């Protein structure tokens, strides 16, 4: 597509150091500061059971996608106006790339 | 030995439809002229018009306020942290041109609200009928704040407005839209990063980012984090304060009771120092280009 596809494996000290510290990736895993991330792509924004979101990561009502998520991450406030996930955004595009390739064999 | 009773009188004839063409336009042209300040669009500067035209008044003695649109004349105009807006008024003026019947004031004021709304905010309520008044009743500059001061001076600066803890927390969180720049005002960089849509984005970041205070390159000092943000002395001041604080955790945590809260807020910061009729009109809640169907 667009975007290409890293290495999975560099991926995972990505999210390991970026991003456990507010999401989880498992099924059926529990919700922290961030959703359960199971089943991200393919399903629509704000939509995990049972978390409480702002009506800012409802509204907006996108597909998650392989591609517009590298358009999120990139700087995730600018993407979705008002979202309390605190993050600035991953700039580079192959560390980008790296972890979504991990992202979608692992929210499978 | 009074203050000065500015006594609000309508434009020959006009009801809400005919404001409501004028919120129209002037939303049209913000959605249009998207260019600016590299892609901000003209909505940010529109809200810092409103308020740098309502900001001038005095409790005291009711001189200043946004009756008589007293921003076209020239003392006003070129006031060192008035500087900057004269790209709101180039943007205005051709609207003017449309509607010679409207006051200066009555625009500058629809002006940011109709900027607020646009960019998804509450819907703020308006009243019209901003005469406008010679040039000899032009304030004297210096009555807008100064950033670089700390809590103490936010509350005892704010207090000359008519406005309270609850009332100026609402009112700061309008910096969620655009940004500092170093040329007007001698700071940069922006509050968040949703410039222009109107969230509880400075709030959020006020609190949930590590700030570390550094200078500029114009030799002042400012709160900055790591991506990319930026806060004024008097900005951060607003979670040094024990009590401010906890309306910027209220509001953190709840966009719509910032919303409510900022409405009641601005119109009242807008609406300062004016005596309304009595057989006047009930303020008008315009709709937006969205449920119009532009
Ligand atoms: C903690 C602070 C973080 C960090 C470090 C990251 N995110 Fe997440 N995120 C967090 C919250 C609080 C929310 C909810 C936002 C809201 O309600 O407005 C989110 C949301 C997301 C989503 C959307 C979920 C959905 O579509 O239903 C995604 C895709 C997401 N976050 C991804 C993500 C990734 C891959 C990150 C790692 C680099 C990351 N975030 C970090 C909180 C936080
Ligand atoms: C304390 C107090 C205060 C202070 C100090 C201030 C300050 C300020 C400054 C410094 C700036 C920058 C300028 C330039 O250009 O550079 C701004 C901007 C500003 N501002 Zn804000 N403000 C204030 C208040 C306010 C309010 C009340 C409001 C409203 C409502 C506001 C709104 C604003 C805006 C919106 C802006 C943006 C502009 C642009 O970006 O364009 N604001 N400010």
């Amino acid at each position: 597509t667009e975007f290409k596809a890293g290495s999975a494996k560099k991926g995972a000290t990505l999210f390991k150091t970026r991003c456990l510290q507010c999401h989880t990736v498992e099924k059926g895993g529990p919700h922290k500061v961030g959703p359960n991330l199971h089943g991200i792509f393919g399903r629509h924004s704000g939509q995990a059971e049972g978390y409480s979101y702002t009506d800012a990561n409802i509204k907006k009502n996108v597909l998650w996608d392989e591609n517009n998520m590298s358009e999120y991450l990139t700087n995730p406030k600018k993407y979705i106006p008002g979202t309390k996930m605190a993050y600035g955004g991953l700039k580079k595009e192959k560390d980008r790339n790296d972890l979504i390739t991990y992202l979608k064999k692992a929210c499978e | 030995t009074t203050p000065l009773v500015h006594v609000a009188s309508v434009e020959k004839g006009r009801s809400y439809e005919d404001f409501q063409k004028v919120y129209n336009a002037i939303a049209l042209k913000l959605r249009e002229d998207d260019e600016y300040d590299n892609y901000i669009g003209y909505g940010p500067v529109l809200v810092r018009l409103a308020w740098h035209t309502s900001g001038t008044w005095d409790k005291h003695d009711n001189t200043g306020g946004s009756y008589g649109g007293t921003y076209r004349f020239k003392k006003e105009f070129n006031d060192p942290s008035n500087a900057g807006l004269q790209n709101g008024f180039k943007f205005l003026e051709p609207i003017h041109k449309e509607f010679p019947w409207i006051s200066s004031g009555d625009l500058f004021s629809l002006g940011g609200v109709t900027a607020v709304q646009e960019m998804q905010g509450p819907k703020i309520p308006w009243r019209c009928g901003r005469v406008d008044t010679p040039e000899d009743t032009t304030p004297d500059n210096g009555r807008l704040p100064d950033a670089d001061k700390d809590a103490d001076y936010v509350r005892t600066f704010f207090q000359r407005l008519n406005m309270n803890d609850r009332e100026v927390v609402a009112l700061m969180g309008a910096h969620a839209l655009g940004k500092t720049h170093l040329k007007n005002s001698g700071y940069e960089g922006p509050w968040g990063a949703a410039n222009n849509v109107f969230t509880n984005e400075f709030y959020l970041n006020l609190l949930n980012e590590d700030w570390k205070l550094e200078k500029n390159d114009a030799n002042n000092e400012q709160w900055d984090s790591k991506s990319g943000y930026m806060m004024l002395p008097t900005d951060y001041s607003l979670i040094q304060d024990p009590k401010y604080l906890s309306i910027v955790k209220e509001y953190a945590n709840d966009q719509d009771k910032f919303f409510k809260d900022f409405s009641k807020a601005f119109e009242k910061l807008l609406e300062n120092g004016i005596t309304f009729p009595k057989d006047a009109p009930s303020p008008f809640i315009f709709k937006t280009l969205e449920e119009q169907g532009l």
